[PDB]
């Protein structure tokens, strides 16, 4: 089942990173991971608010701005906007009742703190710029196509939750409620994390980043500065939670904790190889419709079309899957030298 | 319950003589209870306890019951630690005879054995006829706190307590003036105990725990500049350790360091930022002072022009991994008025490194119109390494970071140069001590112990505005201050060659005031309201003439200082000469004194101190002349000072008098008047005066503190002539009644 | 059923404090309740590593310091240590399927970032003063006085979240599940919310302000003067926890969302009645469990169980109860000095000064109004 | 380049001159890409009063951190960085603290 407390004493240091007894204690000299030891550190000292940056300007340049420009931008800001509610909400109930390790558990509680602080940092960005942050937002819940991708990404959190739900309830087996059947199974929740896991990796790692690379192509020109620092700061809070990720899966897969997660692994590559290509395509369509009005102020569809491959490609190749799509040089160089420095 | 005495021999229970001593200590008070003292003390009575835990908690159980409607608690909390005292010390309550217990003293070794050289018998019984003992009473109990933990001689790895407060002011003023013609000496001395035992005059801690004893290193606050060199910097490292482990705290110029990237050698190596000699200083000034009569303190300074200052200006920060951060050393940031108006007309200003702009860097500090002719020369060149930060951006980080830790300092230097009783060109002003507090010039060395190098060495008093009553009495302490000072001056023992010249050279000094807020409040004044200009004109114009007036004397009776052909006291000009013109617009008091006599005086002769005020911080000294800290106002009619040696209750004095006339800390709308009445003060006053701000969110909308106000308050302190800018103190309502 | 983001758009200022509709996107412009965006707000003005006190003196005193009260110091941190994960693991898990409006979701996750942070503040003020911490964290979770507060605390949330699991899988109503029948009922769903919720303001109400008194009655004299000075930044912090939780559970008594809950509100406040005075029982054993050795200065067994009875008289007073001891006044009136942040004039260069506020400034130049400013 | 440096033997008296001393050596030989080996077991240790009870003493722990945070200052643009060995004896009377001075389970202070 699940308890807040547990009343044995277990070698912290032995017990798997998921699917184990759940934490007591809550200890930092003898870290089993490293990794996740640094990665609080160093999330520690990124802290941040809104309140520092200057937005005036800003305020002035969007007046000035083009209708259409006013568009994309509001539009893109939208959906990150969805894409920080649904990160800071989700993690937590969906994996703390599933971890067995303090410093992991941390990490994910720090994790979802900086998620927090994006969401408090988009809507301050949005009632600075415009006078109807209602209409803004009933917008983003009413508009189908970020609707569309909330669907994908909030389907795997649920289904996570409802199978863990399920097996710290009634057990393992095949079981009867209520006249139905339902067969719970380690397996198939190991499965299941693995995907969701998946997901939040290509989550943070390329819709975040198409979103940086339209907000600093748009800063580019001089305008919007303030915007420009602030996803400056979260694409380096970004790039430390995709860091943090990555070697949680690599952890995962590499059969070092668990050699049923790796043949777990080892047979579920295939959903989390389509998984990762629908994205991208989901990415490069959003981005078809962003260009309804014609192009931005200096850039066209192919740009950012082959920065998303160059992107997926690249993530993809590091956390351990095939390459999708014929790699070729850097598109938009001056990008990677906007986000972290 | 039984009794134990010191040393395991116990004894039958016995509170009546212990209820005896609290009638004794509470006899001629008002509002207090022995009653429920005795309620609050008889329960953490164990058996077989000791007396020495017995009058610890019935002291305690005394004193926390300090608050803002019985403040005569105070009184009795420090009567009984008095006792206490007492019998810690001598066994009894009568104090030992005075020549008995120096050479008892000079035999353990405690004491000085020059006083028992140059005093015979006669003299020290003469001397006992002068010592007040029932003097004691009058302290108060954050007094006696600080008196017993820091300052009388006693012992640290055991904890043993030796003499008392009349000894040790008698003594104090017997070591002072031993160096005179006996005819008068002895008069000397009593007069200067009577004028230190009756809180007429405010002495510091390293002096007030230095003069009677083998250790000799009097000088309060030391500065230390430091070369684009190795060997400069193990000589700064090498005077940090000697100095921090006398009781000195310390100002290190170290902008004028290279900057990362700079090359080294002619071009083979290259230089890795200035964090590691940050970090060695700080590991040199925190290491070897810990277990002495007080903790390491050393300030940093840096011009903003830096070509690291995007990464230096955070150090102090609280978010970020040790390996980039150096968070136990004040911070100080050096700004001008080209910075200043780089600012106003929103334009860019330019980061180089201090080390590969010839003259630019001493250019900064010597003539401001040299510095706006280099400064645009090598922004226009271009073939320099040099970086562009917006000045908006700049300005606004720094203030960022002021608020966010508190503790990174601003100084104004082109006051501290155009405004001081040094010449700009000969011995300009570079840096300021730990508190922002003092100006005085320097020179980098190449050794530990050489003679090209200049370590400014100064010492400090104060008056007490609280126990005068007019400003006569103010020019008698100022003649008998200054001989005092120079008395240490010359007595001292430099540990550094190049601070015995600095020192000797230049005979500099610092006296200010504290007890300021109970004088101006009892002259039915306050802070805010801009009711105290005239007041404060007054005041500070009697003490810097007075000041003046005894240093001629002295220099007329024993010859001028070695290096006065360097002052701007000798070219005949005057703070009322050269004090800022935007100062008429605030203040309308005229001059009193003769002041274009005792110029040409100056003139004809010379001054024997080449630097008389100075106004300081003074937070442990103030204490025992229950006194408020300077020129800040208090905090609460009950005013909690938190220090290693417990945290204490202080009633503001004559509370029962004043509890309608004070103007609080957090009841001032802003701080606009506190920076009109310091600027005047920095007009009267020769070098810098520590000046902190205030920012209450709860008296702004939407709880935010608008960076316009912070903006406008650092041009505001500018614009009227206020040299530097010490603290941030920045409320938080963390409510919790119980 | 629970979903991390439902689609059906619905006005979040009329949806109720628990129980609604699974949140959509959230944002902080119209705002419901005000009293918990101005905590988040306080919160993350509030932030402090637990690196920028040096209590490089305070391991040399701890380790002068006799054997009782080293021991009385780190049971102290060891029984904080161990409630602290506790509380900031719970309140995500078990309050965050059950929440209607954002700003109450991103309190909650904040709440539980700031248990972190003073976890790892006690681990680290564990680290520093001696050199066993392996021992001292593995006695933690081994020993009894610690283990059955631990257990008294967590029971409530285990059977929360087990009813929250059953609510959202299942249904409302009567239910067959393995061959067994189960009633998962929305009212007693409820009523057992207001029961954690109570135990939990208990918990940061009596129990650490007990701790930080014991801890702080150290420091009073000359000793562990750092350690004091992190224990009063997380004092501070647990002091606007314990408001947080106290407005929210008299919010939902009071009778703003449901007369059912106010209903529930009268037959879980005898409840929680007989709770306090079991969580108050509780502290008085672990105070005559700690001060068994022998008494230090002005702190003992008479001394702590006066404060025990005292803040529990002022807790239920303030979280509108009844009152189970006499009004007495406060046996150790200089925690207010510890407590009370306002008139204590700290002296720097020795001591550091928890008074920041963490990037609470607007940081809007008015560049041309500056202009108007001739210098 | 008449500069052919490698290890370095110092020792380290019990005094300030000679901590002094010492680590302005350890500076000035790591600026020249050295390696140094210290006998820094003579520093006495904490408790012992400083002038006959006049101070109290803090240990060896702060000036073992000088030496380091010397050592470690400038050899980034060079062949190694700055690396040193201290020495001292195991009667030493806060070995027991001494001897765990590398292991993360504790903090830097
Ligand atoms: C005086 C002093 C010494 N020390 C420590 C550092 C040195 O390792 C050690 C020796 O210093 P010394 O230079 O030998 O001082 P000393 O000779 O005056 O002391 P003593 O009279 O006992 O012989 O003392 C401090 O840490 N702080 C101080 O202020
Ligand atoms: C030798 C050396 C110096 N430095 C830095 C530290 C000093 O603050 C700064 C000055 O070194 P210097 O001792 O002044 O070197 P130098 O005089 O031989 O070089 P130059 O003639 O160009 O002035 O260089 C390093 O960072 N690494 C090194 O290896
Ligand atoms: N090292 C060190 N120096 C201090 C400390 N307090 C004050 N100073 C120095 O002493 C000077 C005057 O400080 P002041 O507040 O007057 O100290 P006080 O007179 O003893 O109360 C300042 O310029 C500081 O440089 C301290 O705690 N440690
Ligand atoms: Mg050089
Ligand atoms: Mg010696």
């Amino acid at each position: 089942a699940y308890t807040t407390f547990s009343q044995t004493k277990n070698d912290q240091l032995k017990e798997p990173m998921f699917f184990g007894q759940p934490v007591n204690v809550a200890r930092y000299d003898q870290q089993k991971y490293d990794i996740f030891e640094k990665l609080i550190e160093k999330q520690l000292s990124f802290f941040w608010r809104p309140e520092q940056v200057d937005v005036s300007r800003d305020r002035i340049d969007y007046q000035a701005l083009p209708e259409h420009e006013k568009h994309i931008f509001i539009s893109n800001l939208k959906y990150q906007t969805l894409l920080d509610s649904i990160q800071g909400r989700s993690p937590n109930v969906a994996l703390l009742p599933l971890i067995s390790i303090p410093e992991l558990e941390t990490w994910v509680e720090t994790w979802a703190f900086s998620e927090t602080i994006h969401s408090r940092s988009y809507t301050h960005i949005i009632r600075n710029i415009v006078n109807d942050p209602s209409v803004v937002f009933d917008d983003i819940v009413t508009n189908e196509q970020i609707q569309k991708r909330a669907e994908g990404i909030s389907s795997y959190y649920d289904e996570l939750i409802e199978m863990t739900s399920y097996w710290h309830l009634l057990g393992e087996g095949t079981h009867t409620v209520n006249g139905k059947t339902v067969t719970v199974s380690l397996r198939e929740l190991k499965k299941k994390l693995y995907l969701c896991l998946m997901s939040v990796n290509a989550l943070e790692a390329i819709r975040f980043y198409v979103s940086f690379a339209c907000s600093f192509a748009f800063a580019e020109r001089e305008l919007m500065e303030g915007n420009a620092k602030i996803i400056r700061l979260i694409a380096r809070d970004e790039a430390l939670h995709l860091t943090g990720t990555q070697h949680m899966l690599n952890l995962l897969r590499s059969g070092a904790d668990d050699p049923e997660m790796a043949e777990i692994a080892e047979e579920c590559k295939q959903e989390c190889y389509d998984l990762f290509v629908q994205a991208a395509q989901q990415e490069k369509d959003w981005a078809d419709y962003l260009f309804r009005d014609g192009s931005m102020i200096g850039l066209n569809k192919d740009i950012l079309c082959q920065y998303v491959e160059y992107i997926t490609n690249i993530r993809m190749q590091a956390v351990g899957l095939d390459l999708p799509f014929q790699t070729r040089s850097n598109p938009i160089p001056w990008i990677n030298t906007w986000l972290v420095s | 319950l039984l009794v134990t005495k010191r040393d395991g021999s116990t004894e039958r229970i016995n509170l009546d003589k212990i209820h005896r001593v609290l009638d004794w200590a509470a006899e001629g008070l008002h509002n207090v209870s022995i009653s429920q003292v005795e309620l609050r003390s008889h329960i953490q009575f164990y058996d077989g306890i000791k007396t020495s835990d017995i009058h610890e908690t019935i002291i305690k159980a005394a004193a926390d019951l300090i608050s803002r409607d019985a403040p005569d608690y105070q009184y009795l909390a420090a009567r009984l630690a008095i006792f206490h005292l007492r019998k810690k010390a001598y066994g009894q309550f009568e104090p030992p005879a005075l020549y008995d217990h120096v050479v008892k003293m000079v035999e353990m070794g405690k004491y000085d054995n020059h006083l028992l050289e140059d005093y015979t018998e006669e003299e020290f019984k003469q001397m006992d006829t002068f010592i007040d003992h029932d003097r004691d009473m009058t302290f108060s109990y954050a007094a006696v706190k600080q008196l017993e933990g820091k300052y009388l001689v006693q012992n640290r790895v055991t904890g043993e307590i030796y003499e008392s407060a009349q000894f040790l002011y008698i003594l104090v003023a017997a070591c002072l003036f031993s160096n005179y013609p006996r005819e008068t000496r002895l008069q000397y001395v009593k007069r200067f105990y009577d004028a230190v035992s009756t809180f007429k005059i405010s002495l510091p801690t390293p002096i007030m725990s230095g003069v009677r004893t083998p250790t000799r290193q009097f000088s309060s606050c030391v500065l230390i500049e430091c070369g684009d060199s190795l060997d400069s910097i193990n000589a700064t490292s090498s005077a940090i350790v000697k100095y921090v482990s006398q009781r000195a705290g310390i100002g290190i110029n170290a902008g004028r360091i290279r900057a990362l990237g700079s090359p080294i050698r002619g071009g083979e190596a290259f230089h890795t930022g200035c964090i590691p000699f940050y970090k060695h200083f700080q590991t040199a000034v925190k290491s070897c002072s810990q277990g002495g009569v007080r903790g390491g303190a050393a300030t940093l300074f840096y011009p903003m022009w830096h070509l690291e200052v995007e990464s230096l200006l955070v150090l102090k920060n609280n978010r970020g991994v040790e390996g980039n951060r150096v968070r136990h050393m004040d911070y100080g940031v050096q700004i001008n008025k080209l910075m200043y108006t780089r600012l106003l007309k929103g334009e860019d200003i330019t980061l180089f490194s201090p080390s590969d702009v010839p003259g630019l860097y001493d250019a900064f500090f010597a003539d401001q119109e040299e510095f706006e002719r280099l400064y645009t020369k090598y922004e226009k060149d271009d073939s320099i390494r040099k970086q562009r930060v917006k000045a908006v951006e700049l300005f606004s980080l720094m203030m960022q970071e002021r608020a966010s830790t508190g503790r990174i300092y601003i100084q104004n230097v082109d006051h501290c140069n155009t405004h001081s009783p040094f010449d700009p060109a000969i011995a300009p002003v570079r840096q300021s001590n730990l508190c922002l507090e003092i100006a005085l010039p320097t020179k980098p060395l190449n050794d530990v112990n050489d003679e090209n190098g200049e370590i400014a060495l100064c010492t400090l008093s104060a008056f007490n505005l609280g126990a005068i009553n007019n400003l006569d009495e103010l020019e008698e302490l100022a003649i008998l201050a200054v001989r005092a000072l120079d008395a240490l001056l010359d007595y001292q023992d430099y540990p550094i060659p190049a601070a015995k010249r600095g020192a000797m050279g230049r005979r500099t000094l610092g006296i200010g005031v504290i007890n300021f807020a109970y004088y101006l409040a009892k002259h039915g004044k306050r802070y805010s309201d801009g009711s105290a200009n005239n007041l404060t004109h007054k005041t500070f114009e009697a003490i810097q003439y007075y000041l003046l007036k005894a240093s001629n004397e002295l220099a007329k009776e024993q010859g001028a200082c070695p290096w006065f052909n360097e002052t701007t006291y000798a070219k005949g000009i005057l703070p009322i000469d050269t004090y800022k013109k935007d100062l008429d617009t605030i203040a309308n008091e005229p001059l009193h004194y003769d002041w274009e006599a005792l110029r040409e005086s100056i003139k004809t002769h010379g001054l024997r101190n080449s630097t008389l005020s100075a106004l300081m911080p003074s937070e442990t000294s103030s204490q025992i002349s229950n006194a408020t800290n300077g020129i800040e106002p208090p905090r609460g009619y009950v005013s909690i000072k938190a220090s290693k040696d417990g945290i204490l209750r202080q009633v503001v004095p004559d509370y029962e008098h004043l509890h309608d006339a004070y103007e609080l800390l957090w009841e001032m709308p802003g701080n606009d008047g506190y920076l009109q009445l310091v600027g005047i003060m920095q007009k009267f006053i020769d070098q810098s005066i520590s000046a902190n701000t205030n920012y209450d969110p709860s008296r702004f909308p939407s709880g935010k503190v608008p960076m316009q106000q912070l903006l406008k308050d650092l041009l505001t302190a500018y614009k009227f002539g206020v040299k530097t800018l010490y603290y941030q103190n920045t409320r938080d309502g963390a409510e919790d009644a119980q």
